[PDB]
């Protein structure tokens, strides 16, 4: 019966949708403001403009080839060129149970958010030009292929790994390509003799809100539809925030001895990032302890990880999003199972089996982005050079680089 | 002619103004400024960041008066400014030579 | 044909999670912006992570136990402990046209908000650790008993109380909780000395714009469905705020001299609060009459009222939360009469038995609240004492009880 | 077959309930951000203040008599009184798939955005009160009948103009108004030889951003359910925005020397009003075309075309909705061409004739809201004056006409 | 050594910075400040309170001078900064001992 | 008495502060200024404004001293707060009449 065709539901396509706009709301403004909040104030129109221009572009390519490279079939590792500006799909083509074009929307703000908190391990010192380059390299060769391998039917899906809403896609992915870029362009200057305060904390605050809620559509839109496990999403998300923002401000309070705002919003994404691969799979007291323990292993990533790898990585990318990505990863195998509320492993699979499986999904990544990025960054190094001179990163890249000033009379 | 600056803590603003109005001196310039001494700022912390000494807001007031006057304006401003507590401010005195109203062209005595 | 179940509707499920997030959005950040610019710089911080981390304890303390308690099988005011931690409630339980575990997070996210609105009224003096002690026992003695009194089918709700969104449950409620924290606490240092003003009128402004955009779920929301009675909530909620905003513009501008900025904005939640009982059984008429109502009592309860009353409610929580939500109540019970274009009041009910029932939910909502907060108030003083030093009230709360600075180089 | 009625789809209440609070949320907070960023610190709450105000005076207007002259039936011109106060339109009553009180709710929405663009123009020097008095003026005679002549069965739609999302109803109409007022009130005083930095670019950007979420519910909400159609004007809200924002930034890049983000948010806002007209009716490369053309269109707009005609629109409003909305209402009678990848033209209609009826409604919506704007400042400054005082313009509007500071302590 | 300080409207900064050029002045430094005198500023309400004693924000300019300078800059800044009405600001003069470049040692004239 | 008023770069304030530390003089009072001079700032761009004449920020020292302190405080600063390239900054002086710390009442030296 081979002209029989889906039917799109439109509750499914009304949810879809409010939550691809939820995902975009997570990096339009949201990233931008808090990334912007956590820097110094001569730099924060040059994290505006990253985060905004490396979108755009993000978009662009995502229409012209890159969801048919990550979702069209091809082999484990990418898609076709079929879908080349959205040929060959029919406007009224079903993904699912909600149009294909939506799936493209929602499909390509993943890719935007992850490109954007990549930036921040960048700020105070990368060259415009730079960045752009590198998102272009970087999205085309290490988005793209992993996007296919676990999401779109390729390599690690094909093995069972269980990543909800992209602890490795989204985070580990974005995590290492920024610990990298901040490697490689050195420390900025002053770092260690210089007060580096963030200039604007209610600013941090407003982008860490606006990314936990942008972040339900992130969650609970990885169901696809609006069903029960939509539901089992959200709420996972809501504990998983709390005893999180809970786990880093207690144990904040206890070894520095004051409860700080920015504690308080580093632990709500602390959970965010835990749970992203667990919400769908999980029951509502590994949320909970899944959240306890991303708390505060985003305390330590910040703290003791970030002056163990000597590395200047400024909006602490991967002491957040690197560490709490792999804990949750690694926990997703550990609660889904039946026996600790979870909603149970595939047919055959024990615990034992499916943690291997989970801890190779966060080597091929960690691995992958890694290289590719260093391509990236390199290819841009030839061309234009990563890091604008000392004298540029003292005035501040907003006038050197953007040539405006964020607050005047 | 002489020109004397205060720096004090913030709060107690509103009474030095309103002291200096008793004694009929209603002009004068306010500066936001940041000071660091005997006393300073609680340590502040930024996740990995801790900066255990800070600078702490202090308010700089700057008023042109005459010589005559000098005696009771230190007077006036050091009680209406005094709360005990280490921080509460100085007192600096300089020597003023001229003033000039932009708006009319009058000198020294007639420009305040 | 006791296996028949509910089939959950994927529509309502869609909207009642979306609408989760507009409350949610309300929390994060909109009280926490609204208050955080009415205080001063030295102390926004103070406020930020006051709403972050008692957002955080209601989530946990919810689930765990509230949602139970609130919302399950009980007497007249208590509910039961059936429902410990979500266990007893199946994934695919159904509650109306939705999934139970959608109602768990839309009610979670109202207990949310109400906390929230309290700690305005103790900005600036109050200590950290005093605000999570009162937190645990006012959302556990006061909120869960009176949410399950009005909306949980206990002694409110069987005698015919009128309240579509929260006019007792979460306005009252909150008001009189932080009255008596404002008498307790006492008077801010320098009350009726210095200038306090707000630090910051445009992030006023966008709090309350993010508080009027989430009401939009609030209000509709409490239908449960998006149906008629949801079209009508929200049709009611563009015009009660509009009429209110209109209302206390004009009063302030002919009776105080100009039309203010925060004049506006306190308007829009002044008819928001209003119509919150009102919105889904009264006619768009009605809302008009609310609305203007509602911002002409604003006006009045935080001028005259206040002044009179001799309290510092620096962020005039119960001008606004408490007279409002007192005047809806009261013409909730007016304008669902059928003659005024309402909805019509329930089988056998005229207007003088209902208006005498709305008074008695009133009457009994103060006394509750207010004896378990001046009990709540009581342990924090007696723990770890309730108000800070002079000396950290001058130097600022951000500094001293948070060890970071808001606005930096 | 008289009694027979539509039954409304739950989906498309849910869709279009949440679409109307986006569209809200480009004015509450949108619109007010992204113009108050825009001028001076002494000035921003006046644009605050005048937005919310004259918000809460279109939604009232709007549910009194608009609606009911808008979309009642009658002439080719103006609609019918049947529908005062919402009278005669049962709760029950359904607008295509739709309860009624939604449609009533999301076009109500589109008059706000429309006036909120306005006071863009009037910045700096426009009293409180000629504004208000002017909005009654022009809401009355031009939105009501512009909107009645494309959406509500007159003229235009008698024509087969094609306007999905509002290129003349709210765009050009709205940028005419501006224009008019503007040239009528004057240059600023000091313009061209002081400098009129914005204050706040973090608060540009914030509003931009809100604007951008907010224009999906604007763009895909105009498909009034959530089907194929929505789906493709939300793709191509997302490809518009990003290819103005690419073709922005290197226009400026090339042209001046930097990449800045002031370029990269007026991009945006030119894709988008670019995209308006067009949305549910091209295809995704079509999209791409108009994105890049209306970002560079947008450019030439507040550079040379500012110039050209030596006025002083502090906000650029006709530089973007002016000429942005003229070339997104020529190129969608271009791009909705079946063999350009469009929807196709009605039946027997070709390009040709499309393309003078894009043009007829261009200039009958210059003329009919640049009379009425005429008539409408011509009024206010009558009866209460336009401009304020020399020395109050330069100490600002914010403290002595809404007697407050914006910033404090 | 001369110093030389104006305080005067924010507008007018433009004005004096040219007329400073205008005489080969470039170098100067300026500061935002808060003044209260002969004109003040206009009441303000937040919902029930009433402020009715406020500050008028001013920019403060300081100009190191050459002693056979000091008429010319009075004059010029005098012109420059002037508008008629009231709270135009005034001009003050003192004395400086020793003005150093941080980048090359010298003082005085080789200093500026 | 002496004030050295210090016109700097704003990332060497932590430099001069522990070089001022180094001499015994840990009171002092800080403020934000805009500067030009030799130094400029680069062009800004707002949409189709095009602004040449920018300033750079600055920070401003205010310490008062004792006379013979002078020149080694000139040394100290210029040295920690040196880096060759232009904007720098300067030191300036002036002669203070007297200095009286409000707390106790102690004048000049004692002040402190
Ligand atoms: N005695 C004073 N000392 C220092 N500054 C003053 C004094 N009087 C006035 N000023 C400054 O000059 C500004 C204008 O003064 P004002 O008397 O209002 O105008 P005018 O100079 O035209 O009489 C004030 O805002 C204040 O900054
Ligand atoms: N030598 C100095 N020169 C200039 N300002 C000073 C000096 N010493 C102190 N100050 C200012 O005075 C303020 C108060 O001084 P501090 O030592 O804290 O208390 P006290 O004045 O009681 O000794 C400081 O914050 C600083 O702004
Ligand atoms: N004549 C002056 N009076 C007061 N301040 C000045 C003067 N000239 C320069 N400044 C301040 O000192 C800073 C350094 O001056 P500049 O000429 O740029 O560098 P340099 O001192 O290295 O030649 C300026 O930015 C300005 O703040």
């Amino acid at each position: 019966h081979h002209h029989h065709h889906a039917v799109a539901d439109k509750a499914d396509n009304a949810f879809m949708m409010i939550c691809t706009a939820l995902v975009l709301f997570m990096t339009i403004p949201g990233i931008a403001l808090f990334y912007g909040g956590l820097i110094r104030g001569k730099n924060v129109l040059s994290m505006l403009t990253q985060v905004t221009v490396t979108f755009a572009l993000v978009c662009i390519l995502w229409v012209v080839y890159g969801y048919s490279l990550a979702f069209g079939e091809g082999n484990n590792f990418f898609g076709n060129i079929n879908w080349l500006m959205l040929k060959n799909i029919e406007l009224t083509a079903v993904m699912g149970s909600i149009y294909q074009y939506i799936h493209v929307a929602f499909q390509g703000s993943f890719a935007c958010i992850t490109v954007g908190l990549i930036v921040g391990a960048l700020a105070e010192r990368i060259r415009f030009s730079a960045v752009l380059i590198f998102v272009v390299v970087w999205l085309t060769l290490s988005y793209i292929p992993i996007a296919h391998m676990v999401w779109g039917g390729g390599l690690l899906a094909s093995h069972g790994a269980l990543d909800f809403a992209g602890g490795t896609v989204v985070h580990i992915n974005a995590a290492i390509a920024g610990l990298v870029g901040a490697y490689l362009i050195g420390k900025r200057v002053g770092f260690g003799k210089e007060a580096f305060k963030p200039h604007n904390l209610p600013m941090v605050f407003t982008g860490t809100a606006i990314l936990y809620i942008g972040w339900f559509g992130f969650n609970a839109g990885s169901a696809g539809t609006a069903n029960e496990i939509a539901a089992l999403a959200f709420v996972n998300t809501v504990v998983a925030t709390a005893a999180a923002i809970l786990g880093w401000i207690f144990g904040e309070w206890a070894l520095r001895g004051k409860p700080s705002l920015l504690g308080a919003c580093s632990g709500a994404i602390a959970g965010l990032v835990g749970v992203t691969p667990a919400c769908g799979y999980i029951g509502v007291g590994g949320a909970l302890i899944i959240g306890v323990v991303a708390g505060l292993a985003g305390l330590w990533g910040v703290t003791m990880l970030k002056r163990l790898l000597r590395v200047d990585d400024p909006c602490d990318v991967f002491g957040v999003h690197g560490v709490c990505g792999i804990v949750g990863c690694i926990m997703t195998g550990i609660f889904a199972a039946s026996s600790l509320g979870g909603v149970g492993f595939a047919e055959g699979v024990t615990m034992g089996h499916q943690l291997l499986v989970q801890l190779e999904s966060i080597a091929i990544t960690i691995v992958w982005s890694g290289v590719v990025a260093f391509i990236g960054y390199k290819l841009a190094d030839l061309t234009v050079g990563l890091r604008v001179p000392e004298e540029q990163e003292r005035e501040g890249l907003d006038v050197n680089s953007h040539g405006e000033n964020a607050y005047n009379a | 002619m002489k020109l004397v600056t205060v720096i004090i803590k913030p709060f107690k603003l509103e009474d030095v103004r309103e002291a200096l109005s008793s004694i009929g001196i209603q002009g004068l310039t306010v500066t936001e400024v940041k000071g660091f001494g005997r006393q300073k700022g609680h340590a502040e912390l930024y996740r990995g960041a801790e900066y255990s000494v800070n600078f702490l807001p202090k308010v700089k007031i700057d008023v042109a008066i005459a010589d005559d006057q000098l005696d009771e304006v230190i007077d006036i401003v050091s009680k209406a400014a005094y709360t005990g507590k280490i921080g509460d401010g100085k007192i600096f005195v300089a020597e003023l030579q001229r003033v000039i109203r932009i708006r009319t062209g009058e000198a020294d005595e007639a420009a305040l």
